[PDB]
């Protein structure tokens, strides 16, 4: 029942206690349990800057360069591995710039090894009208991208390709910036920004809605959610400068970082808390219960808006997705659920809650990355076909 | 576009008239000399939003409202968000905030009916009392 | 009706709760010494709550926040000794006149009336009457009425108990408490386990609204005139008690009791 | 023309027949009276609407440059104001007034104008340059004005970069003159294509060249013409031959007739992303939609549409547009609809008179639309917020029928003048002529590249996942081109609304206009069997055979009953002699028999389908409304409307008869039959109830009142569910036949529905005496009649005699009888009198 | 929705109490049949609708009958305490004991009446039908 007893799960016993990893996690630590590392390739950061998205490896403290836009990129989530050809896929967000309207995007970010040596293109979900997207999340249970505006001051709900399109939350918002989901639990939690700022938690469709945090709130700007301790919420203000975490049911709060350098965003790995500062382009690590004392890793570039981590099991893929295909157009997850939903500007046919009535779409099935691995080099065929040439000591196809 | 994408703030530093009414940002909103705009809520906080600190001359602090338990003032008229009224940083430059009259421990509450009283300014419920 | 609440006792917990007809608030004001509480009254006028016990036999006088308590009867009611508090499970408040009504089903049932200071200790119906679990009043025609759940009667008399007529006359298998709005009244039935309503004259008009697994216990209108706006004998100062101040018998003026 | 419309003191008529021999009368109420002899509503002598053609209706009760020139809104250039054509209601825009005024610049002097002053007939006036406007503050200075406002500053697209505006052109057009929009030189010339009765004609742009497509003297009126350009197709519909023709432009000795047997096609439109044709049948009540081969077809618009007359398609946004008269309330009106049928809205609902031609502007995202009783030309958005008018009056636009739009131009087809006719989509005070003859033109289309742009088609990859049809449709969220699945006749939607189902159990309906068969649940497939229909036509009798795939119908238009196979792969006649009122019709599949009643004669009559005999087996009745037959039991159920109502029973071959119910029925209409009960069921149009007893009429329960069936007419009974139709609603209802209160609405505005049966194999069960192997047709010669107790009668056909063995009848069937068609108290004649 | 036009919550319906006024809510449309009791739930054996077959597995054992068989009773737990003045009865029910043989069910399930033998009429009285 303590909240630092341990970093993922606890168990009782007579006189004592035991800590023990989830599975995909082992256990080192001088003590059982104590601390948990992660099966698979070492974890990555993406850091999106002012123009660009730049990527760095906490193993090799390396840099690499992954992408680069001609507007301001504001919010990074990712998809990992969608389609089990190695390769996640990274949603981006873009502010509107003069007459010129808002937009999210779509690009392929490959698990492997790789830089500058495999350029990667944009795809653009079609999401028509955004204006200030201040916020993204990805749900890969539902297979759903879910974004916040806040000078639309609305919370809506697409599916990964930009096929159907849903406000979940319109009413009694003031400039919502932050949203990160939960498909398990089946419920969104976001933060506004507003004169009064709050945080507040819903069901994924929307049906239910209750505020969690409405007060010591200066500046709410970054929201991350841990599964492996419990379900956990946590999030950096840089205006009371402090890092705050609370239970999913708001029941419990608490101060974990204090005197934390502008905090703008936030993320959670094995047992650590990752955030950036501000104006430092400073990125700082620290342990996710605020005990010891705190780390900087990387002096990057002042622009940097975002520290996201990108591991297999930083979401866990393996839960179930209960749509059954039952729904039509919209399935969205809720506690102990899915409820089915229509497009914006549509109704369910008469009679009918599984049924919409409103025009059928494609599934927009994104184009071949450039798939060179072991540091081989990418072409472009005159077909625009994506082709390989690999480095002395790799062959086969790509660079397997 | 009213964000600073140069760190000297130049590129809004020429931005011609972006409203007939010879203002550069709309309602809702509080504009600098360095054409940036900024949320008033950020006016006088202790941290310059504006790159040139024009969002917190010091002769805007007085005017912005700041309730006692949210929020808390400094000597120098500027405001602080709660949480840094002890936070071990001296987000006002007066040092008001981190003062020990603020950051001294509770007073405790005096011992009620059906509570015991002990040397240690602490009070116990009776049963406990043995 | 002041502060749109609603108060409500528990039997499996012993304690008496309210809450605010918003459902956002609840909060527990008598959790203890109570042995068994068998009837709730509230007082809008006075802002007082009365109850009833079954075990300690008697009736019981607070303010709305559980805090000054004050017993107001005990015993027996017509110094005869042939009608006591035995079985206690009905209480209706009349401020207007300043009386209490309570009923009792123990083997001498009787329905009796007191005055909210506790004087004027007097029975208003001791005649075929077996089983009361019901009273209830009509403000709009100063009018009592009662149910029998042995003899299957619903009966309304007047504040005094000198003239009897029956809604219903032992057609009714197990009634319980009653309500009144209007034209209709509204009782529960612990046989069918229904809540059914009539017309509160002569019934020539009965419908059934719900029926229920559980057995109904207690039934109540909620409209503001159910609880009729009336001037305060205690509004201004309390009338100068030092901790309870009741309305006299007969509604004109207070008493003030420790 | 409208039966109110007629002598109504205004000519809707062509030739104007409506108004020549008429007599009138005055008018009043919430009306107004005024110059001509015409009545208008209350509301418009006050809207700034010249709805009275003397423009009166505004006298007491406008852009830069411009003048109201009368004492209210009618509004015209600052030149007209002087210049010597009375261009507003009396003058008062002329060179001097009969009303007294005079044009003159004098209060110019006092007025010390910022910029040019003008001379006005009454005082004077002031104005400023482009891009301004005159202040109300003061009627002197100059302030700024956005001028994008202006209607018809630009022909496509405007833009206040700084006060000043410019006219920008689509991506398929070139910019001329500074506000003109010309089509690029790539594209061929554009061309005219209309229709003059007999033929077809090709023109230019211009008006000098004309040619035409198919000279083959062998078909009707040409009617409707669409385009397919990629294709170099033209589509047009002839509904004297009832067909639909499509030709190469060449017009080289190829045409060819779609395989669409669709009855009476009146208009028709083309969609170009799908390869689609959409068809308006006006007498039917229908849209249909079919492939460019007319192989594929789908029910799209059936129900709450009163004859559609003018169509038009945007496929490359999904969108509809038709005009219609609502069937449940008859007021002509303009509606938008997804390409699917799936969304309706209604653009145009107020002076709409008859709404025939409609055409759109696909760069402005405009609809145009004609109206032959108010005399005007209109254009609306595609959202209906903002109305324009082109030309209004009948000495601009006296009859026009036909719409197509091009450019800055708009050509229609006026068949007062008997013309073709161009006039400009913005405002024409003044149209022009392109063709004319002494032949009334009846359809007008534009051919240009630019008419049909190029869109990606989301069904022409993979069928757009459909297992049968793929239809466009409107994305309601993204605003652009989306796709819905159809399925054929005889198919139904799966749940996951792509697979197709077959549906083998229906229930069918008839109506004045169709007979229909539509699932029993709440769908969106609006026909499973494949319609029924004729003109003038009124469908009232129905019954079915489910062993061999036939349904039977009766047409009292025609006065002949007719089967026909839910395939509509066949069509005969039962009878077309001596039937008289065919109230109602019931089949029996044991014998193959057919039972009818006739209200004219009074009369039951049965008839064998196998070699076609007839007998009357029931005469004398009073109102004979309802039939139905039970083969397995041996008993005929009828019902008499004459006062006392009643419901009677009998043996097959009706020789017995006995009331079995004859209390509180004011009108016993469709009764129904339950063979899992043994019971049956009737409804009441009277009283508006609905009651079941059992084959004695010894037990009777009747069920609570249907919470909107206020005044049903025919019932139907299938598995737990009772199904009814109303006469009021126009619709069809589903009730729980224990109860009554289960509640359900199948299908609306449907206009006059009349009956309902369910067709089902599985309902068709049973065995009598006759079905015996051992005794085929119950051995009986001419007739086999089921009676109870699994006993057997054998019938004769009219005039014929039994002999001996009471099994085999000989004797001579050659005679009819007389044609008694007048009622007692009147000799018969002749003549049909 | 009711056919009689009010509204309940939906947990209600195919519970066993006509909660609609017209049994709306528990009728074949519905299927009560085929609902799947919950774990947290309990169910009974002879489920006749509208005879709720699921029971809240806190009310299983109560003292009061849940289910139409009252099995949830006729489970394991003991009969409730009564007062020595009254008289105890197979519905879970305490009644005074002078109720006890008068003719009139006072229990419900007669348990007040089954068994009885009554004596006969005193002079003072009369006697009824
Ligand atoms: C990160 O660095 C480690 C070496 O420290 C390497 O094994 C791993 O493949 C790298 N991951 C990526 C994605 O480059
Ligand atoms: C992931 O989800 C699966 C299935 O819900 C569960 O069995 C597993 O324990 C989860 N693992 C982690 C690391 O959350
Ligand atoms: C002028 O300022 C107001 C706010 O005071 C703003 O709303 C408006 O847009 C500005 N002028 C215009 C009409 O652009
Ligand atoms: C009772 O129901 C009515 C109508 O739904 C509602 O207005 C009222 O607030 C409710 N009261 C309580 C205490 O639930
Ligand atoms: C509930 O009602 C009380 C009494 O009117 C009111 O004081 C309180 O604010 C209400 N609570 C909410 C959450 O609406
Ligand atoms: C009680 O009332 C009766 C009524 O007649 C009276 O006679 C008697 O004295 C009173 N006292 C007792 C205890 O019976
Ligand atoms: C008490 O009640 C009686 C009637 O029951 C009444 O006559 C009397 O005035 C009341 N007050 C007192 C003080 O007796
Ligand atoms: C409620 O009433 C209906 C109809 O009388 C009845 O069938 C059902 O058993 C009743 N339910 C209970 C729990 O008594
Ligand atoms: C005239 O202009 C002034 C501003 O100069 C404005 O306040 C006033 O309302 C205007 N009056 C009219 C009738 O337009
Ligand atoms: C005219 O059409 C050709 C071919 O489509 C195109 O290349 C050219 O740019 C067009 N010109 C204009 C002004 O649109
Ligand atoms: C016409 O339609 C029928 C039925 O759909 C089909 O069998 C036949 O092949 C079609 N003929 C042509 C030429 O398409
Ligand atoms: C449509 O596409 C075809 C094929 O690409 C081309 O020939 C034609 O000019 C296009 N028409 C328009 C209006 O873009
Ligand atoms: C009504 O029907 C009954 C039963 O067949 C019959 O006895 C009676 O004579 C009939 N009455 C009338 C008026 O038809
Ligand atoms: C409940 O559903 C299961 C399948 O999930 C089925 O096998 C079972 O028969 C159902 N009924 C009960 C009582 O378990
Ligand atoms: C409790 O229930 C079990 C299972 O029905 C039974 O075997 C056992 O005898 C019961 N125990 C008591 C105390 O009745
Ligand atoms: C800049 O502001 C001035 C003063 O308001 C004028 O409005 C001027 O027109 C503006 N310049 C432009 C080009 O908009
Ligand atoms: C406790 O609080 C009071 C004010 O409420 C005073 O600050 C007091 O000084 C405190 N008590 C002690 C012992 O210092
Ligand atoms: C003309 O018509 C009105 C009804 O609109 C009345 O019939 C009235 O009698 C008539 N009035 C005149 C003037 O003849
Ligand atoms: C009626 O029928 C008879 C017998 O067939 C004659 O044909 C007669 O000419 C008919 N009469 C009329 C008026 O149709
Ligand atoms: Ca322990
Ligand atoms: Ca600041
Ligand atoms: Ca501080
Ligand atoms: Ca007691
Ligand atoms: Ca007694
Ligand atoms: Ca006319
Ligand atoms: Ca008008
Ligand atoms: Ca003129
Ligand atoms: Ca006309
Ligand atoms: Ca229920
Ligand atoms: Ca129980
Ligand atoms: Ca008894």
């Amino acid at each position: 029942e303590e909240f630092g007893i341990c970093p993922q799960s606890c168990r009782n016993s007579k006189g004592s206690y035991e800590c023990f990893c989830v599975d995909g996690f082992k256990s080192m630590s001088t003590h059982y349990g104590e601390r948990c590392a992660a099966d698979g390739s070492p974890p990555l950061l993406l850091l999106p800057e002012n123009v660009r998205i730049r990527k760095y490896n906490i193993s090799s403290e390396k840099f690499s360069e992954y992408l680069e836009e001609e507007e301001h990129i504001q919010a990074i989530d990712y998809d990992w591995d969608p389609e089990g050809i190695g390769l996640s896929v990274v949603y981006y967000t873009v502010l509107s710039q003069g007459s010129q309207f808002g937009a999210i995007k779509r690009a392929y970010l490959p698990d492997f090894e790789s830089g500058s040596n495999n350029p990667v293109r944009e795809v653009d979900l079609g999401l028509k009208y955004l204006m200030q997207p201040d916020g993204l999340a990805v749900d890969w249970v539902g297979r759903h991208i879910y974004w916040s505006d806040a000078k639309s001051q609305r919370i809506e709900v697409a599916t990964l390709d930009g096929r159907y399109r849903k406000w979940l939350i319109t009413t009694q918002l003031d400039q919502p910036a932050a949203i990160a989901v939960n498909p398990k639990l089946g419920l969104m939690f976001w933060t506004d920004q507003g004169k009064q700022p709050k945080i507040e938690s819903a069901w994924m469709n929307g049906e239910h809605r209750s505020v969690l945090a409405s007060a010591n709130l200066g500046w709410p700007n970054g929201l991350s959610i841990d599964y492996l301790n419990g379900d956990r919420i946590y999030w950096s203000d840089s205006k009371e400068d402090v890092i705050e975490s609370i239970k999913y049911d708001g029941t419990d709060r608490r101060l974990i970082i204090n005197d934390a350098m502008k905090p703008f965003s936030l993320d959670i790995f094995e047992d650590q808390l990752y955030w950036v500062a501000k104006e430092k382009g400073e990125v700082w690590r620290q342990n996710k219960f605020g005990k010891g004392n705190k780390e900087k890793l990387l002096v990057v570039n002042p622009w940097l808006t975002q520290v996201r981590i990108f591991h297999q099991l930083r979401y866990n893929q393996s839960v179930s997705n209960p749509c059954k295909q039952v729904c039509s157009h919209l399935c969205l997850l809720r506690p102990g659920g899915y409820s089915c939903a229509c497009p914006q500007g549509s109704d369910f046919v008469t009679g009918s809650t599984v049924e919409c009535d409103a025009a059928s779409e494609l599934p927009i099935t994104m184009p071949s990355p450039c798939r060179c691995m072991h540091g081989g080099s990418c072409y472009f065929d005159e077909n625009d076909l994506p082709k390989c040439k690999c480095s002395s000591g790799y062959s086969g196809e790509y660079c397997e | 576009d009213g964000r600073a994408d140069c760190l000297d703030a130049s590129d809004e530093s020429a931005c011609p008239t972006r409203f007939p009414n010879g203002t550069y940002c709309p309602a809702a909103m509080f504009e600098c000399k360095n054409h940036v705009c900024i949320q008033s809520f950020w006016i006088c906080d202790g941290e310059n939003d504006c790159v040139d600190g024009s969002d917190e001359e010091i002769h805007l602090c007085f005017n912005v409202p700041c309730e006692s338990p949210q929020r808390f003032r400094c000597d120098n008229s500027r405001c602080i968000y709660g949480h840094q009224l002890c936070n071990g940083v001296d987000d006002c430059g007066d040092g008001s905030d981190e003062k020990e009259e603020h950051c001294r421990k509770p007073t405790h509450k005096p011992c009620t009916d059906t509570e015991y009283k002990c040397s240690n300014g602490n009070c116990v419920s009776q049963h406990y009392v043995c | 009706r002041v502060e749109e609440r609603l108060y409500w006792i528990d039997a499996e917990k012993q304690i008496i709760e309210r809450m605010f007809l918003n459902k956002t608030n609840q909060e527990t004001i008598i959790s203890h010494r109570l042995r068994r509480a068998e009837s709730l009254a509230v007082d809008w006028v006075s802002r007082k709550l009365y109850w009833l016990d079954a075990i300690l036999d008697c009736l019981f006088v607070s303010d709305l926040e559980g805090r000054q308590r004050k017993m107001l009867a005990q015993h027996c009611v017509d110094a005869n000794n042939t009608f006591c508090f035995e079985n206690p499970r009905g209480i209706v408040l009349h401020p207007q006149r300043g009386y209490v009504y309570w009923a009792d089903w123990g083997d001498h049932a009787y329905i009796a009336r007191i005055g909210m200071d506790g004087t004027n200790k007097t029975v208003i119906i001791s005649t075929k009457i077996e089983w009361p679990n019901a009273i209830t009043i009509d403000y709009t025609n100063d009018l009592l009425y009662w149910a029998d759940a042995h003899l299957g009667y619903i009966e309304f008399s007047d504040l005094e108990g000198h003239h009897r007529h029956t809604v219903y006359d032992g057609t009714l298998p197990h009634p319980f408490a009653l309500t009144i709005f209007e034209d209709t009244v509204f009782w529960t039935d612990w046989n069918t386990r229904t809540v059914e309503k009539g017309n509160k004259y002569d019934g020539s008009g009965r419908v059934v609204l719900v029926n229920t697994t559980h057995k109904p216990f207690d039934i109540h209108v909620l409209h503001p005139y159910r609880q009729p706006i009336m001037s305060n004998p205690c509004a201004t100062n309390n009338g100068g008690c030092s901790h309870l101040c009741l309305i006299k018998a007969g509604g004109r003026g207070f008493t003030c009791e420790c | 023309i409208l039966r109110a419309y007629v002598c109504d003191h205004d000519n809707d008529c062509e030739d104007n027949s409506d108004e020549h021999n008429c007599n009138y009368d005055t008018c009043g109420g919430h009306q107004f009276t005024c110059s001509n002899g015409q009545c208008i509503n209350q509301n418009w002598v006050c809207d700034g609407d010249d709805d009275c053609q003397d423009s009166g209706d505004e006298d007491g009760c406008c852009y830069p440059r411009e003048w109201a020139c009368p004492g209210s809104g009618r509004c015209i250039s600052m030149d007209k104001v002087c210049d010597g054509v009375p261009d507003c209601p009396e003058g008062e825009d002329e060179n001097n007034a009969t009303s007294g005024r005079y044009c003159g610049t004098g209060l110019c002097s006092i007025l010390n104008c910022e910029y040019q002053c003008h001379q006005t007939p009454y005082g004077g006036e002031c104005f400023c340059p482009p891009g301004h406007i005159i202040n109300s503050n003061d009627s002197r200075t100059c302030i700024d004005f956005d001028d994008c406002q202006i209607w018809g500053i630009c022909d496509q697209k405007c833009e206040s970069r700084q006060g000043r505006h410019q006219c920008l052109c689509e991506e398929g057009y070139i910019l001329e003159r500074g506000q003109h929009c010309k089509s690029n030189d790539s594209f061929s010339a554009a061309s005219i294509i209309f229709s003059n009765g007999r033929d077809l004609l090709v023109g230019d742009l211009h008006g000098r060249n004309f040619r035409i497509l198919a000279e083959s003297k062998n078909r009707g009126i040409v009617m409707g013409v669409d385009f397919h350009y990629q294709k170099h197709r033209v589509f047009w519909t002839d509904p004297m031959q009832a067909k639909v023709f499509s030709t190469d432009i060449n017009g080289l000795n190829t045409q060819e007739i779609l395989n669409v047997s669709i009855d009476a096609p009146e208009n028709l439109a083309v969609d170009w992303i799908n390869n689609k044709l959409y068809l308006v049948e006006t007498r039917v009540n229908r849209i249909d939609v079919v492939n460019l081969e007319g192989n594929q077809r789908v029910t799209l618009i059936t129900e709450n549409l009163g004859h559609p007359r003018g169509i038009a398609l945007d496929p490359t946004v999904g969108y509809l547009f038709f005009s219609d008269w609502g069937s449940l309330s008859g007021q002509p009106k303009v509606e938008r609809a997804f390409m699917d049928g799936s969304n309706r809205k209604d653009l145009v609902t107020t002076k709409l008179g008859w709404p025939a031609g409609i055409t759109l502007d696909l760069v402005s995202k405009r609809v145009y639309w004609v109206d032959s009783r108010y005399d005007y030309i209109e254009t609306v958005t595609y959202d209906g917020i903002q109305r324009k008018t082109v030309a209004r009056g009948g000495s601009l636009v006296p009859h026009p029928f036909g719409i197509s739009l091009f450019e800055e131009h708009v050509f229609f087809t006026d068949w007062t003048k008997m013309a073709v006719m161009k006039a400009n989509k913005f405002t024409d005070t003044n149209p022009q002529v392109y063709h004319q003859s002494s032949l009334t033109p009846f359809g007008v289309t534009v051919y240009h590249a630019l008419r049909q742009p190029n869109a990606t088609n989301p069904c022409g990859n993979n069928n757009g996942g459909c297992a049968q049809i793929c239809v466009l449709s409107h994305r309601t969220d993204n605003g652009g081109l989306g796709y819905r699945c159809k399925c054929e006749f005889g198919f139904e939607l799966d749940a996951d609304e792509h697979h197709c189902v077959a549906v083998k159990n229906f229930l069918l309906f008839s109506s004045q206009t169709a007979v229909r068969g539509i699932p029993f649940t709440l769908s969106t497939q609006e026909d499973v069997m494949v319609p029924v229909t004729g003109s003038p036509s009124f469908f009232v009798g129905i019954d079915f055979d489910a062993q061999h795939s036939t349904i039977f119908y009766s047409d009292l238009s025609k006065n002949i009953i007719y089967q026909q196979k839910i395939d509509g792969t066949g069509k005969e006649v039962i009878t077309a002699n001596r039937l008289q009122n065919v109230e109602c019709l019931s089949f029996d599949w044991i014998s193959r028999n057919l039972y009818w009643t006739d209200g004219g004669s009074k009369s039951v009559t049965v008839m064998k389908l196998a070699d076609k005999s007839r007998r009357q087996i029931i005469s004398n009745l009073n109102n004979p409304r309802s039939i139905v037959v039970h083969p397995a039991a041996g008993y005929m159920f009828l019902s008499d409307w004459f006062r006392p109502a009643k419901i009677m029973r009998a043996w097959s071959d009706g020789s017995h008869l006995m009331p079995i119910v004859n209390t509180s029925l004011g009108w016993p209409n469709g009764l129904a039959i339950d063979w899992s009960t043994s019971r049956l069921y009737w409804v009441d149009a009277f009283f508006d109830k609905i009651e079941h007893s059992n084959l004695d009429g010894l037990d009777r329960k009747r069920l609570g009142h249907v919470d909107q069936m206020t005044h049903p007419f025919g019932l139907t009974v299938f598995k737990d569910n009772v199904f009814l139709t109303d006469w009021r609603l126009g619709a069809i209802i589903r009730v729980r036949k224990s109860d009554g209160g289960d509640m359900t609405v199948v299908r609306r505005g449907i206009s006059s529905i009349m009956h309902v049966k369910a067709y089902d194999a599985d309902l068709q069960t049973g065995t009598n005496y006759c079905s015996q192997t051992t005794h085929p047709n119950g051995d009986c010669s001419h007739f086999c009649f089921p009676v109870p107790n699994f006993q057997r009668v054998c019938g004769c056909p009219y005039g014929m005699k039994l002999q001996r063995d009471q099994m085999t009848c000989e004797g001579d069937p050659a005679r009819e009888p007389p044609t008694q068609q007048c009622g007692s108290s009147s000799f018969p004649c002749n003549n049909g009198k | 929705h009711c056919d009689n036009g009010r509204c309940i919550s939906s947990s209600w319906v195919c519970d066993g109490d006509n909660d609609c006024g017209d049994m709306s809510d528990e009728d074949q449309r519905h299927h009560c049949e085929l609902q799947n009791c919950s774990s947290t739930e309990f169910t009974c054996i002879n489920s006749r609708p509208p005879n709720r077959r699921c029971i809240p597995q806190h009310w299983v054992c109560d003292g009061d009958a849940d289910c139409a068989d009252a099995l949830d009773e006729l489970q394991n737990c003991t009969m409730r305490a009564c007062s020595t003045g009254e008289f105890s009865c197979a519905n879970g029910r305490c009644i005074r004991q002078s109720f006890r043989c008068d003719r009139r069910n006072d229990c419900g399930d007669y348990s007040d009446e089954r068994g009885c033998s009554y004596p006969p009429c005193r002079d003072d009285q009369f006697t009824c039908q």
